[PDB]
DNA sequence: TAATAGATTAGAGCCGTTTA
C-alpha cells in the first residue's frame, strides 16, 4: 500500500535501495496514486538537498528531530490517506523471534 | 473553485497561518495550507499549483 | 562529600522530587584532563547515559516506567553508622497488579555503635508500620513477609518481629551478602558465567549470580568476573529457590537507572540510599517515604 | 560436582500489558506503564549550567547511538520512548551567581522560593551543579 | 583497658563503561 524509504546519508545512494525505489516507482505508475512513496528524512547531516532525483520530488517526513514527532506525522498520513484493532502482543511475540536468536539462553551443559 | 489558499514562510510563520485556518475551517470555508492539508510523500509544487490554479 | 544527601534531607520536609546533575555528566565533552581524553570518557556510553537520565526524569516526574510479574510484602532493610540508624524500603504487588514501591521510612534508632539489629521496639514499630502500609494499600494484611537484610537477624528482634506479626501472616528473613569470595569462571568460553544461575549450598542458604553475561545482551552487567550474591535464609521457612526466584526479581526495580539489571537487590539499595539521605541532616519528623524524594 | 540451578529472568511489564526483560528495549517498544503529560523541567544553577542542560536536553530529544548498540539498546529519544514532552523551551531556571552547608543552603533556599512564590509549576526540580 | 584470630558489618573512594 505505502512504500517508506529511509534518506539517510547512506540509505540514499545504495544500489539495493535505489533499486527497490525504482520498482516502487514503477508500482506507483501503475498504480496511478500520487500518495504511495514516502520519504523519512533522518540524518542531520543530510539536507533536503543532494537527496536522491527519485525522491527530490516527494515531500518528506521530517524525522531529523524528534523520530516520535515525525512518527505521529506518519500515523496521521496513513490515516490520512486510508491505509489499513490494533494489540501490541503481535509484536511483543515478534521481537524476540528475529532480533533475539542468538541472544537467549538455550539448554546445554555447561 | 471553492476552496482558500494561503501561502507563508515556512520555517518561521507558522502559528498565524495555523490559526488562521482553524479559524477559517472553524467558520465553515474550506482551506488549504501547506503546513496543515500539504500531504506526506507526495509531491508538493504540483499539488500547490493544481489548488492555485484548479480549486482555489 | 556529603552535599547531595544533605541537599535532599533539607529538601524532605517540603516535597519536591528533585535530580542533581553534575555539569561533568551532561556535557563531559568540554571538561577535559588536561593533558588528553575528557575526565568522564562518556562516549561509549553516551546514548546509555541518555537513557538513564530520561527514566530518572520520566520517575520523577510521576510516571511509572515499568511494572512486574501476589500477597508477598518484600521489606528490605538497611543500617546505617552514624548511634545506628535502620531504614527499610518495602514494595508488594497491589489488587489492580500495580507494583508499589513506596519506602519504609521513619529510621529507628539502635543505640548500640555496632550492633545492626533492631531493639525489640524498634523491630516491632517497623514490622507493624509495614503491616498497616500493607493493610491500607490492598486493604488485606500481607499473606507473606520477604524481610531480607545484609545482616543475620538476631534472636531477639526475630521474637519481636514475630509477636508483631498477626496470625495468618508467615515472614521470612533473608540475608544477602556482597563481595562474598566465590569467583566461579567458565572453563571453555572466554565469557563469565550467564546472569542467572544458582549454586546452592544448602536448604537455607545458597549463591546467587543475579549479575553476569546477559544472553540477551550479548556482554556482561560486571566487568572482569561477576559477584554472586549470597543469599541465605538465617530465619523464617522458606523455599530457597522460591526465595531466588523473588531476590532475582527484586534486582529488576532500579528506577535510578536504566540498566537491564543490578547485582544487588533494588530494595537494599533504596533503603541504603533513604538511609543516608536521612542520617546526612537533623531528624525530620513523618519523611515523605517515597523514592522519588531520595533516588 | 555440584549442580549450578537455573533462575528464570524475570518479565517487567510495560505499557499495554506487554512484558520484556530489558528495560531498554521494552520501554523503547511498548512504553512507560502510566502516561504523564510532560516534564515542567526546573533548573537550578549557574548560566552555563543552563546553557549545558538546554544543549543536552535538545540532544535528549533526539536520538543519541552508543559505540556499541547490540549490548547497550541505544536511545529513540525521550518523546519516542516515553510519549511526554520534555522540551528544553519550557524550562524555569533559577540563577546563582559548614562550606557545604552554604552551598547547600544556596540551592535549597532557591528551590524554597522557586516552589512557593512563583506561579511556574515544576514537576521535577533539576539542580544543575557546576564542577 | 590492650592484644590475636575468624565472621560480619559498615562506610568511603576510584576507574571503566561490559571482549563484537
Ligand atoms: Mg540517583
Amino acid at each position: 500500500c505505502k512504500f517508506l524509504i529511509v534518506s539517510s546519508t547512506a540509505g540514499n545512494k545504495r544500489e539495493g535501495v535505489l533499486k527497490e525505489l525504482a520498482v516502487a516507482t514503477k508500482v506507483k505508475k501503475h498504480l496511478q496514486d500520487d500518495m504511495f512513496i514516502i520519504p523519512l528524512a533522518i540524518d542531520e547531516n543530510l539536507s533536503y538537498d543532494d537527496i536522491n532525483i527519485e525522491i527530490v520530488r516527494l515531500n518528506a517526513i521530517d524525522f531529523k528531530k524528534s523520530w516520535a514527532k515525525g512518527l505521529q506525522d506518519l500515523l496521521d498520513a496513513f490515516e490520512k490517506q486510508n491505509v489499513p484493532p490494533p494489540d501490541h502482543s503481535k509484536s511483543n511475540l515478534l521481537y524476540q523471534q528475529i532480533f533475539l536468536h542468538d541472544k537467549q539462553a538455550i539448554e546445554k551443559e555447561e | 473553485r471553492n476552496k482558500i489558499f494561503i501561502s507563508h514562510a515556512t520555517p518561521e510563520d507558522d502559528d498565524f497561518t495555523r490559526w488562521l485556518s482553524l479559524k477559517l475551517i472553524g467558520l465553515g470555508y474550506e482551506v488549504w495550507c501547506d503546513i496543515l492539508f500539504l500531504d506526506k510523500g507526495v509531491d508538493f509544487w504540483s499539488t500547490i499549483e493544481k489548488e492555485i490554479r484548479e480549486n482555489t | 562529600a556529603q552535599f547531595h544527601d544533605q541537599l535532599k534531607a533539607r529538601l524532605l520536609e517540603h516535597t519536591i522530587p528533585t535530580q542533581i546533575l553534575r555539569e561533568s555528566t551532561l556535557a563531559w565533552r568540554d571538561f577535559k584532563n588536561t593533558f588528553g581524553a575528557p575526565i568522564r570518557d562518556f562516549s561509549k556510553i553516551e546514548g546509555h547515559l541518555a537513557w538513564t537520565i530520561s527514566t530518572a526524569a520520566y520517575y520523577k516526574a510521576g510516571g511509572k516506567p515499568w511494572k512486574l510479574g501476589p500477597g508477598v510484602c518484600y521489606l528490605g532493610l538497611v543500617y546505617k553508622k552514624i548511634q545506628n540508624a535502620c531504614c527499610a524500603a518495602q514494595m508488594f504487588l497491589d489488587n489492580g497488579d500495580g507494583t508499589v514501591f513506596k519506602g519504609e521510612v521513619g529510621p529507628w534508632y539502635n543505640p548500640e555503635k555496632g550492633e545492626y539489629h533492631l531493639k525489640p521496639k524498634e523491630a516491632k514499630a517497623l514490622l507493624t508500620q509495614a503491616l498497616e502500609s500493607y493493610k491500607e494499600q490492598n486493604k488485606s494484611y500481607p499473606k507473606e513477609v520477604f524481610i531480607h537484610a545484609r545482616t543475620r537477624f538476631n534472636d531477639e528482634e526475630w521474637n519481636a518481629f514475630n509477636e508483631v506479626t498477626p496470625k495468618n501472616t508467615n515472614l521470612v528473613g533473608v540475608t544477602i551478602t556482597k563481595s562474598k569470595p566465590l569467583k566461579l569462571y567458565k572453563t571453555e568460553g572466554a565469557f563469565p558465567i550467564m546472569r542467572g544461575n544458582a549454586y546452592i549450598v544448602d536448604e537455607k542458604k545458597a549463591f546467587l549470580w543475579t549479575l553476569g553475561f546477559v544472553p540477551k545482551l550479548q556482554s556482561t552487567l560486571s566487568m572482569e568476573v561477576p559477584n554472586p550474591i549470597f543469599i541465605e535464609i538465617n530465619k523464617g521457612e522458606a523455599e530457597i529457590q522460591q526465595v531466588l526466584k523473588d531476590i532475582l526479581a527484586l534486582t529488576k526495580l532500579n528506577y535510578n537507572a536504566c540498566i537491564y539489571a543490578d547485582g544487588e537487590p533494588v530494595t537494599l539499595r533504596f533503603a541504603n540510599k533513604i538511609g543516608e539521605i536521612l542520617t546526612a541532616s537533623t531528624e525530620i519528623k513523618t519523611p515523605p517515604l517515597a523514592f522519588k524524594y531520595y533516588i | 560436582m555440584k549442580e549450578l540451578i537455573y533462575i528464570e529472568e524475570p518479565s517487567i511489564l510495560f505499557a499495554h500489558g506487554q512484558k520484556c526483560t530489558d528495560p531498554r528495549d521494552g520501554l523503547a517498544l511498548f512504553g512507560p506503564l502510566n502516561q504523564i503529560y510532560g516534564i515542567k523541567s526546573g533548573v537550578v544553577g549557574t548560566q552555563k549550567g543552563l546553557q549545558i542542560f538546554k544543549s543536552y536536553l535538545d540532544k535528549i530529544q533526539k536520538p543519541i547511538y552508543n559505540h556499541n548498540n547490540i549490548t547497550r539498546p541505544m536511545f529513540p529519544g525521550f518523546e519516542a520512548v516515553f510519549g511526554c514532552k520534555w522540551e528544553s523551551q519550557n524550562i524555569v531556571f533559577k540563577e546563582i551567581t559548614k562550606r557545604t552547608y552554604d552551598l547547600v543552603t544556596l540551592f535549597n533556599d532557591k528551590i524554597i522560593t522557586a516552589n512557593k512564590n512563583d506561579e511556574e509549576r515544576v514537576d521535577v526540580w533539576f539542580v544543575i551543579v557546576p564542577e
